[PDB]
């Protein structure tokens, strides 16, 4: 019954701002770290932004630093992100993955198994 | 509407002493010439209470500002008022004092009293703007500035004022007791003329009952309502307020206490004694009289309650060959699974969880956090390199190619499925095709069934006879495990642990919490499962090597063998006893002496 | 048509609305079954000269037995006494002499 | 105070899975043999499956063979039905009933007295 759902995708203008959320049902998300990934038309799925189980460790790709802010609420069991100053390079399908790190360290710089995946949502930036 | 005032600046608390007050009629009965003992919520004698000026001038300039903190309400409140000019006017009760939780107001104007409970939006400084009239001045007009709005009103009450009019040293004392039990907001009241006493006067005064109210709300915090004679727009240099708040109000906090009340032939409480104050009072309570004769009496008992806990329990050297499975080199193919048996070992499941290395953590039948606590009979381990999108199909009550054809998972599964990847270890550039997977089978399997037969399945009507061809395929296809494959196509090292909970002897158990050793102090101890309270002392007894415990002639444990350290420890139950009070007649002296029977004078 | 609906709240909550019903006329000096404001008992009611406090409704003996009760109509506290229980003894000589 | 309570009913997709639990309060369920029974809209109370007091003997309906799973926990005083490969023919109200073998022979495939009954839980299968 583990289910992951996106909320907040849609069409915006370059330079604008929007907020995306991954909610879940069937289990608790405080134990898991949650990452955000994106698949562009004709491009592979890249790592957009990761946050730890407790939220104290975060990862941003170099292309997404300073425009994206990742966060989570463990009490209501959801994970948020805020993007500002959007670009046409950010239009794509978008996914939230909840899993546990695979190596001996606190950060989330590296990639690993991606336990649970939602159906994703579309984010479009064009004007 | 409410008007903002200046900051309270957190004035320091100040204390004074309450001398035998707060005594209210605990019930609604008539008693004549009798001594009655009641256990209920009251003000302790010689208790130390917090006192606030109505107006304080604490600034160097001479700023006149109120002392109106919102104070906690625990199990009732005693509120005393030494006042002269009718400046305290009401009270607010509730938990949040906002538009979120229901709140109660009591207010007293010149005519009657107004009591409500609604959903008030309360400001930071509620108050009553009180002004006299230009001709009469006999009474005063009050403009309420206590709440912004009120909704969902659930009670209303109007009756004779609680506070009498006070319109140059006839200060008077209004003593009030407010309690909340079982949806009951009870107010007991009394007033008395005071003369030349700044603090509470010394003496006694029965406090009669005034009202009970069925409000039925939760109240934890309260505030004091006070009256502005001056103007907030134009605060005067001095004397605009009332003698810089010489009128004062005292707050005392009630506790469950026992009292011996003496009803006279009038049914007026003329004297009372609290049982917990001093041994003389304890003797008076236990003897049920206000006078005790010369002699010795027994009041209560002490037990020296233990101060901490200790547990010790032996840890075996060998733990498990978990590292032989989880950290193995070569793994089994999905068509020929590798069950491994684990028994006669202590299983460390905290290691696997604290590893923070496995992606999926799903234990069914057992909560993840409690594997180390409870233990089982036998353990079976499997761990494989399945594809990523075929990970969710290892949990009972599921459908899928592996979930339907390869290995069934019974619904009544007590165990764990714990998974991660095997990319850098089980993938190769040319692809690792040593893992063979089945897609065709004649029929579905049973839980925990293993088939390794390599017979060629007949997709059509003609028989294959062990030979491939048209409508004939080999059972096993190899995966292209490459380090460049996507998340779902990656190799995934998944583990399934099946545990056995039976009415059978347990051979696998979890790690055991062992603590440090404390001696010559009363402690709760748990040795090898024996729990008790005692003081552990070094013992000279010699145990034979196969013995563990020791009992006295009366079937009570007295000696024990520490598992880690082979010393032998004896147990003495923690010293207790009775308490006795030596006292002469109360008509001669009020000092007493205490004697503790059958104990040593160190634990006191 | 003028219509009034009266909704009664019957919960585990204090009762502020009650029916005085019939104020049964006082019948004293004969032990009756009495029910004063919820107290149910048996005994004889007599005029008593004690004074209850205005809030007090009960009078207690040294033990738990209640003795005096306040009349809600007109105060004049009445006191209660259980009405003369006892025991019967038979004084007889030997039955071989007389019955 | 003899109470048999059904729980776990709901709406599921055909081909999915569901779990139903029958719990006993006020009496010991280990001594009784328990059967799950059903009534569909416009149909009769047909015997879905049964398990003996010890759990060593079970019976299934040919309509639920190979897809259903009956079991019991006698220490926890409860009986479970797991439900796999669901079909739209599986929407109905499901009761759990406890009885004693009222005939010779160990198996419980015959129908008999059902001395104790539950209130029933709805299981709907539709997509
Ligand atoms: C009252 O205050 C003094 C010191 O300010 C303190 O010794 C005493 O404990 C206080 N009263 C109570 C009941 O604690
Ligand atoms: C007993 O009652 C009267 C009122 O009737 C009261 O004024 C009096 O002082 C009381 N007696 C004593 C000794 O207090
Ligand atoms: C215990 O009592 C004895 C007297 O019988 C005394 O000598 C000893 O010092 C006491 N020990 C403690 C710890 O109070």
């Amino acid at each position: 019954q583990v289910q992951l759902q996106e909320s907040g995708g849609g069409l915006v203008q370059p330079g604008g701002s929007l907020r995306l959320s991954c909610a879940a049902s069937g289990f608790t998300l405080d134990y898991y770290a949650i990452g955000w990934f994106r698949q562009a038309p004709g491009k592979e799925r890249e790592g957009v932004s990761c946050i730890s189980s407790s939220g104290g460790r975060t990862n941003y790709a170099d292309s997404v630093k300073g425009r994206f802010t990742i966060s989570r609420d463990n009490t209501k069991n959801t994970v948020y992100l805020q993007m500002n100053s959007l670009k046409p390079e950010d239009t794509a399908v978008y996914y939230c993955a909840a899993w546990e790190a695979s190596r001996w360290y606190c950060p989330l710089q590296f990639s690993a198994d991606f336990s649970s995946w939602g159906q994703g949502t579309q984010v479009t930036v064009s004007s | 509407q409410c008007v903002n005032l200046t900051t309270r600046t957190q004035l320091p608390p100040a204390y004074t002493n309450s001398f035998t007050r707060g005594v209210y009629y605990p019930d609604k009965v008539f008693r004549s010439s009798v001594l009655h003992s009641t256990q209920d919520l009251f003000l302790p004698f010689f208790s130390n209470v917090t006192w606030f000026h109505a107006i304080h001038v604490s600034g160097t300039n001479g700023t006149k500002r109120f002392d109106n903190p919102v104070l906690p309400f625990n199990d009732g409140v005693y509120f005393a008022s030494t006042e002269k000019s009718n400046i305290i006017r009401g009270w607010i009760f509730g938990t949040t004092l906002d538009s979120k939780t229901q709140s109660l107001l009591i207010v007293n104007n010149a005519t009657n009293v107004v009591i409500k409970v609604c959903e008030f939006q309360f400001c930071n400084d509620p108050f009553l703007g009180v002004y006299y009239h230009k001709n009469n001045k006999s009474w005063m007009e009050s403009e309420f500035r206590v709440y912004s709005s009120a909704n969902n009103c659930t009670f209303e009450y109007v009756s004779q004022p609680f506070l009498m009019d006070l319109e140059g040293n006839f200060k008077n004392l209004r003593e009030f007791v407010f309690k909340n039990i079982d949806g009951y907001f009870k107010i007991y009241s009394k007033h008395t003329p005071i003369n030349l006493v700044r603090d509470l006067p010394q003496g006694f005064s029965a406090l009669e009952p005034l009202v009970d109210l069925p409000i039925g709300i939760n109240i934890t915090r309260f505030q004091t309502l006070l009256a502005l004679h001056r103007s907030y727009l134009t605060p005067g240099d001095s004397s605009s307020g009332w003698t810089a708040g010489a009128a004062a109000y005292y707050v005392g906090y009630l506790q469950p206490r026992t009292f011996l009340l003496k009803y006279n032939e009038n049914g007026t409480i003329t004297d009372a004694v609290d049982c917990a104050l001093d041994p003389l009072s304890e003797t008076k309570c236990t003897l049920k009289s206000f006078t005790v004769e010369k002699g010795i009496y027994q009041t209560s008992n002490f037990r020296v309650q233990p101060t901490e806990s200790i547990v010790r329990f032996p840890n075996i050297t060998n733990l498990c060959p978990f590292g032989e499975v989880f950290n193995a080199t070569r793994f089994a193919s999905v068509y020929a699974w590798n069950r491994k048996r684990i028994s006669n070992c202590v299983a460390d499941y905290s290691v696997l969880y604290n590893s923070a290395s496995f992606s999926t953590f799903k234990c069914y039948g057992v909560s993840p956090t409690k594997l180390n606590d409870l233990c089982f009979t036998n353990v079976y381990a499997d761990s494989f390199v399945i594809r990523g999108d075929e990970v969710r199909q290892i949990a009972p009550g599921q459908t899928g190619k592996i979930a339907d054809y390869n290995y069934k998972l019974p619904d009544d599964f007590t165990g764990c499925v714990i998974a991660w990847n095997s990319n850098n270890l089980d993938s190769k550039v040319g692809g690792n095709y040593n893992y063979l997977y089945r897609l065709f089978r004649k029929s579905n399997l049973k839980p925990f069934e293993r088939d390794i037969s390599t017979e060629i399945y007949q997709a059509g009507s003609t028989p294959c006879n062990g030979v491939e061809g048209f409508n004939c395929y080999f059972p096993l296809q190899s995966y292209g495990f490459q380090p460049t494959n996507g998340v779902g196509y990656q190799p995934y090292r998944v583990v399934v642990l099946s545990f056995e909970l039976l009415h059978a002897p347990a051979t696998v158990c979890g790690p055991k919490k062992s603590t440090n050793l404390v001696k010559n102090k009363c402690v709760n101890f748990n040795f090898n499962g024996l729990t008790g309270t005692g003081v552990l002392t070094e013992s000279n007894k010699k145990f034979l090597p196969f013995q563990q415990f020791g009992r006295d002639i009366a079937d009570t444990t007295d000696a024990v063998r520490d598992p880690q350290t082979l010393e032998i420890l004896d147990i003495t139950p923690c010293s207790f006893g009775g308490v006795s009070v030596i006292t002469p007649g109360t008509n001669t002296s009020n000092q007493v002496a205490v004697l503790y029977q059958g104990v040593n004078c160190t634990e006191v």
